[PDB]
């Protein structure tokens, strides 16, 4: 049930957070004769390393970007960055039991990169007033 | 004031995408026989239970016409298809001057003129040692120099390598599956017009089984979809394009090469051998393909019916025969049996909308229409062939600058192998999958 | 002394946790280089190597991150022992017994455990979102 | 401005960490035009170039697995209950966190470095253990 | 809970069988001078100058030669380097002609009548409108006869001959296999291990010790030498359809010559390319031979039926014999010595039945080195004489099952399956992987 | 009193070797073709203020890149194209006598080469110049490498006309570029700046002239490895430019012929009109004036009372006694003897012109230049020197220099020389007030 979601609503869907993390890495590790003979085609082989290395690099990219903004480990992360009614002017309900993600990523896809970007700014703050407070 | 970015990982949603993915096998074909150019390449067999996932309420918008997957599937096969001749005979050394005549004996009328017999000077095994050896070849692929004396058709072109003669082209389905990341989407609604939203989506690792089959004009061994005959096309009213006709029912198409043919082998240097064709035994007849007129001319009417939706119910539709050019295009190209038929299909495109016998050439010196440049030679096979095939659907193009509107004109045509491919695919879609996403939530660290 | 606790009991090789955690990423570290570029095979197969060493780990590592155990060792849960995993007390788990013999004792669980380890880090996470929310 | 503290006080730099710590991992910025399936065809650079993609994940690993060891991970500004020893660097705090930049500080440390990431290790392997066994309780 | 929850644990020292790929590592510094060495050259990561060993205290591993991943692996990799060394060197498709010979007949002993032939030949030049005749001696079994005078070369009509690069060496050098970061290679120490079952004194090592990747046929020669006592390895002992490896715990000398004083002459053939051939012999033409000593070798053979009764039998009868029928690679001791080929009659060393011996040597130029059949290298001729000195360390026998009772065995020379030169080496070593996750039950909780 | 604390991010530095990449209508151009992965318009360099850092251009392993990238490429370029060995034959020529400007550099050549059939022969003949063609034991002739190497041919579309090509570095890496004025490559300076590529640097092939590089800002700048080692070259960049103005006056054409099934020779047809001399012209008062600047420079080194003197080239083979020159698809080979031949205290300069090339990538393979129709002219810009002291004498009185170069590498190191490649080290450690 990997895309068992995206017919439900964002509410429903936190549900298969775990189910949807699994997909990279035990999916790559579990591809697990002839497979020799594949050695001898020089471009098919370059392209699946490519294809191997660029799903690490895509999967290490979004882990850095959830250390950068404080959520590492988690799956669902609360932060310090208050939401703008201009990027979407919609209540909880309105959202959380209407909308299925897809649909909400349709509709705030523009305020991406400046929701990312304060992320990373109130954690850069967070981390050192912190460090500060602990030196008496 | 209180509502909060919550961030989320795992969120289930994607974003069309191109990527590169990989072929698999039932497995079978290369536990068993092996040597053939899908069972090599397709190493990994597919799961024994591929189960697809229902989306419920998921639409999804699909486009045929600029598929991804396809444009894959093409390169795919042609790169197969040269690294299987890679390590294979040259046939260089043929290109000589031949000494011909014309067979004359046991031949039917019919077949007066399409087969020489020729003799020529080629090496043995030893760099100064020669042979006087004698083959025969179809005349499509002998040309005159300046009456005896002929050159083989790519001489003065191409390079031309001998097919591996233990490597079978037969088009055994194989899979197309996707990389941890991604997904394949597939549109399940019966009555797909190849383009635009789909209400019922599910999802899967793996395509269907796909038969890569080749050829032109008649479409075989494909889905027939489930309830009726469906007309698509990229754009309908653009008579440039290529349009797709998927039938409902098979007609099944029954093919032969009637003459028993035997081999010879002419060693030619150390370690290699050429395939000849040696005199054929009994007599000599045309090959042929049989359609039976009985299913043929209701599947017509049906593909009418159905197209007189985009061209008016009072309109005049008429089926017309192909117009000039190679063989490749003009006639059904047709591979079977591990022989190259050009079988003549005017006598399926002649009647006016408000058993059938297809005389079909046979060809070895084969520019496979992948590319010009390099040939290649088909050994030939012993005995007799027989081949029973599924008309599954048909490429038809319109003719542009009609004199009026009151008759349009349809005709056999295209023969690019993308769409040998598009018509299986046009269901699938590949998208890669974002885990991230965020959303207002009323919670604070 | 990469193994060298193999033979040591459970409890006494909790010790050499980090002998072991860093053998993934230090052993990786290791005219030539160029010559070997012609032999396009070995290329491949070293590649394929290195890459897979990489997707290994960082699997394990996820594992860690969703049963919320993110840099850690050593990690507790709040996943209880259903005593027909392992029939056995403690000085006969911890002692009297090497991690080898004991990872044979259990394999038969090994993918219950781990549902059981996911499924309670996410209905603790999912308890931390609605408490930030009073 | 990747480098752009390279000439700044060592305690002024400390806040370009992310800078240089998210241009590491570049990520997949780098474009594709169209070409590409003719590069494919140049097996020397091919392999030549997925031999560098592979090298810089791998460090970029190396670096996060010891900060995880160590207990610092997900931290830029981390500090740990390893005391400094002056004979690394005999000059007080007021001499160090200004008055140089980084490079030379790093020069002042030279191989003192392996004695400190050894002290480091041990030294997280007590502090999980003591929490184990106050969890007991 | 019973006050007990799952604690996980990461960086737990257990280990599960595994495939994985190996790398090949070197001294790298007996390879920086052997500089065309095949497995010099390709064999770039240097060793640990002081490798290390870990004693498993308390630790039985159990172990299975004959299903050791680790012998694909050499042989495969053998089999690749020797097809890259050939890949760049000219091919000599152009010397496949008919060729015009006698017997060399100048300073011939009786043993050597008849082996040398003087041919002569058509060949090309650098231009392609010219010719030269050329000549040159050859074994009489690389030449074929064309049914008087007339011979071809004997690969003439199978496959196209590449000629062995004139500056490759093709001298076993120590070659060490390496795990990568995750995996772990298990030596077993016992002593006297049969290549089957559990072992008590197990290591744990980054690389095997050095192999010479020595290639040859019923003799093994150069590899390690049993400590205690002669050791005999087979799967299965009682099944007559399989190999029998036999281990020495002394070595046997062996010294084998090519007594003839050759010369070379360096022909242009095309556009840079260059064939070499045999010329005329210095000085009078003698046999190819080998010197075993004979009260070794008897000694020798004695202390391996001592331990082979221990399986047939106190009271059975234990023949020796020579071969059987075959090709000379599967029925003589080939080996590879200086460069040339050499094919001893081993006849002489078996044939007793228990209750100085000179081995005479042919020489091959064409060969058909057995990593598989339609490929052939010709080996360019040494100039001078050589002499090899060699270490017997192992025999490759098999029974002779065809029909038989109690009253006695027969042992015969067999092998020719180059794995089995390597099963020989690698049967202390097994392969692992690391798996550092695993959980246990503990009195703490969150 | 104070604790450890590790830091993640620093911008420190160390000397480091990694693999660089090359991101660069002309659809057959090599440059064009093989580097094809565009960066930013707009390379942001990054002042570093406060920073010194240590170059030595000699040591640069940017200049084994570019030069190994370079071998590479070409031969990649000449892979897919046909085999020139059935020209390997008996020539038969006569002497080229018609209209020619007074001789016995051309030479018309017949010979017997295959159609596309096996069995059948065609008799054609085509112009070669003399440096190619090599007699046997005085009708008959062969080509200049049927004895050492394969020829193959050109593949004549291709073009090897440079564009400009900047050396990038990978994440986790930097370069840094030194700015500063009169720096004579080996030492500390302190501009430093940090960029993402190397400014574009055209791959030109020549020898003893270095064409179309930088041209030293404001001052002639010489740089050596030891000055004193007489076995080393001095490589000399210029503050102008010196403009040459080259030719091949005559006008060709070109046959095909058919070689082989789905092969084409390019073979050089008759000429039009008077065959006359190839040659460059360089301006004559500026290279006076472009000595006088160098011996100033190159004389506070030897002594500011010595002699200077400039003399020819030495022995070798055309590669490395004339001027190579690469342009319009021909290689010429000038003898610049005109320019180096004066005591201190327009120049016609005859060229000739060569088809078959020994590359000097390395022996043992040839290229055979097809001809290219019509005629050629060629201008460029002379930018730099490659000289050598002509030692063993003892007489300090005067020092002299000669034209010397044919290492490719130093060809490169000549713009590189501005360029060191770091790695990017992000761990530190450093005390503080606080402990966790
Ligand atoms: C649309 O879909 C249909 C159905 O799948 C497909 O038609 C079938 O095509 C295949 C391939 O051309 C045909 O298979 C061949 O059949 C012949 C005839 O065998 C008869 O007798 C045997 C007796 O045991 C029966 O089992 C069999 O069913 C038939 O009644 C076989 O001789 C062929 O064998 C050769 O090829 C094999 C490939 O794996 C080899 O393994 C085998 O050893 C044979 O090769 C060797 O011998 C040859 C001499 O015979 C020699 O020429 C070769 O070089 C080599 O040395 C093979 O099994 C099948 O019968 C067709 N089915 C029907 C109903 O006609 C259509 O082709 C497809 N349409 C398109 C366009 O793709
Ligand atoms: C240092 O840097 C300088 C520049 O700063 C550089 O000089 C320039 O070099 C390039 C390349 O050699 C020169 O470009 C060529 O110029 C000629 C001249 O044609 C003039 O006259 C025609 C009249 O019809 C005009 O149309 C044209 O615009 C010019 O005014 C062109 O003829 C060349 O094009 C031919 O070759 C191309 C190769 O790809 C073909 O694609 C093109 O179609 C043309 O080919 C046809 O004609 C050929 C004969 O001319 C014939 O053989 C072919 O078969 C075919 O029929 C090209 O554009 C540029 O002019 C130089 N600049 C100056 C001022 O001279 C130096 O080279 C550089 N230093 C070094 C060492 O490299
Ligand atoms: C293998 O088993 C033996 C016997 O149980 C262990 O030997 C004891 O180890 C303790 C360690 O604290 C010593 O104090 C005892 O004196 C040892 N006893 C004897 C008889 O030597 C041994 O440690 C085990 N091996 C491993 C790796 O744990
Ligand atoms: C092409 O080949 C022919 C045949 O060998 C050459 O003509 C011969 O030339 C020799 C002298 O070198 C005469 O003795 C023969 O009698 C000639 N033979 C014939 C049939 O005429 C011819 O010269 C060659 N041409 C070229 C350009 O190389
Ligand atoms: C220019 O190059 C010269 C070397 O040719 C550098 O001079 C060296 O300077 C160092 C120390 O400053 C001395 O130890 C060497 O003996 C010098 N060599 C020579 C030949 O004099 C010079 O430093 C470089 N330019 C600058 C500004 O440093
Ligand atoms: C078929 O060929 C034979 C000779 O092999 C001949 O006798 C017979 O008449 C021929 N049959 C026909 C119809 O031509
Ligand atoms: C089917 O394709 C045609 C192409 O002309 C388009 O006009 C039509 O809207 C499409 N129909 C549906 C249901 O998408
Ligand atoms: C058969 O062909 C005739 C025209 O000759 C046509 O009127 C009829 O409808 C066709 N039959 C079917 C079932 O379409
Ligand atoms: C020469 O050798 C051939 C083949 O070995 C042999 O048959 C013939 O008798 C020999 N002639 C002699 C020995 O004089
Ligand atoms: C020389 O010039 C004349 C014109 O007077 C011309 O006819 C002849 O072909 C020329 N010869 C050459 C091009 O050498
Ligand atoms: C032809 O060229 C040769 C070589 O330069 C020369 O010796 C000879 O005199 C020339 N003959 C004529 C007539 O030009």
């Amino acid at each position: 049930g990997f895309l068992g979601a995206a017919g439900s609503t964002m509410g429903a869907a936190s549900m298969t957070l775990t189910v949807q993390a699994r997909n990279l890495l035990s999916g790559i590790v579990q591809q697990q004769e002839c497979q020799q003979h594949l050695l001898k085609l020089t471009v098919w082989g370059i392209k699946q390393l490519q294809a191997r290395v660029l799903a690490v690099e895509r999967y290490l990219r979004d882990q850095q970007l959830l250390g950068i903004w404080g959520c590492s480990g988690k799956l669902i992360c609360c932060t310090n960055v208050p939401w703008n009614s201009t990027w979407s002017n919609r209540n909880l309900s309105e959202i959380w039991d209407n909308m299925t993600w897809l649909q909400w990523d349709k509709e705030i896809s523009n305020y991406t990169q400046i929701i990312y970007g304060l992320l990373e700014e109130s954690q850069n703050q967070q981390e050192k007033n912190e460090q500060d407070l602990l030196a008496l | 004031e209180n509502l909060w970015v919550t961030v989320y990982y795992g969120v289930p949603v994607w974003k069309d995408a191109e990527t590169t993915l990989f072929c698999a096998s039932d497995a079978k074909a290369y536990e068993t026989k092996k040597h053939n150019v899908w069972a090599t390449h397709c190493c990994v067999p597919t799961d024994p239970n591929p189960q697809e996932i229902h989306l419920e309420n998921v639409t999804e918008e699909f486009n045929m016409w600029k598929n991804n997957m396809v444009e894959q599937m093409h390169t795919d096969i042609i790169s197969l298809w040269d690294q299987s001749l890679k390590p294979c005979v040259k046939l260089t050394p043929l290109c000589v001057t031949l000494q011909c005549t014309n067979v004359t004996n046991n031949i039917t009328d019919d077949m007066r003129g399409e087969l020489k017999n020729c003799s020529f000077n080629m090496t043995t095994e030893l760099r100064d040692k020669k042979q006087k050896v004698y083959s025969l070849f179809y005349r499509l692929d002998v040309v005159q120099i300046n009456n005896k004396e002929y050159r083989l058709i790519n001489c003065n072109t191409s390079a031309i390598t001998q097919a591996c003669p233990k490597v079978s082209f037969e088009p055994i389905p194989i899979h197309y599956c996707a990389p941890a990341g991604f997904a394949i989407l597939k549109c399940k609604d019966k009555k797909f017009n190849g383009t635009g939203p789909c209400t019922n989506v599910s999802t899967v690792q793996c395509t269907h089984g796909i038969k890569p089959v080749v050829s032109t004009q008649l479409l075989l061994n494909g889905s027939l979809a489930e309830e009726e005959v469906i007309i698509r096309s990229e754009n309908i009213t653009n008579n440039a394009k290529n349009i797709l006709v998927q039938l409902n029912e098979s007609v099944q198409i029954n093919c032969t090469r009637p003459n028993n043919n035997t081999r010879k082998s002419i060693r030619i240097g150390p370690g290699q051998w050429f395939y000849a064709t040696g005199d054929i035994i009994g007599d000599i007849r045309q090959a042929h393909c049989n359609v039976s007129k009985a299913t043929w001319n209701e599947t017509l009417g049906k593909v009418v019916k159905q197209l007189r939706k985009h061209f008016g119910n009072n309109t005049i539709i008429r089926f017309a025969n192909s117009s000039g050019g190679d063989l490749e295009v003009t006639t059904h190209s047709f591979n079977c049996g591990g022989e190259f038929f050009y079988c003549n299909t005017s006598g399926l495109f002649n009647s006016t909308w408000i058993s059938i016998t297809l005389p079909c050439r046979i060809k070895q010196i084969i520019n496979m229409w992948q590319r010009i440049g390099q040939a290649m030679y088909a050994p030939p096979i012993q005995g007799v062939i027989r081949c029973v095939s599924n008309i599954t659907g048909l490429i038809l193009t319109r003719d542009g600058g009609s004199t009026n509107s009151t008759t349009e004109t349809f005709r056999p045509g295209g023969g690019d192998m993308r769409d040998n491919w598009r018509s299986e695919l046009y269901k699938y879609k590949v998208v890669k999958i974002e885990p991230l996403g965020v959303a207002p939530t009323r919670c604070k660290r």
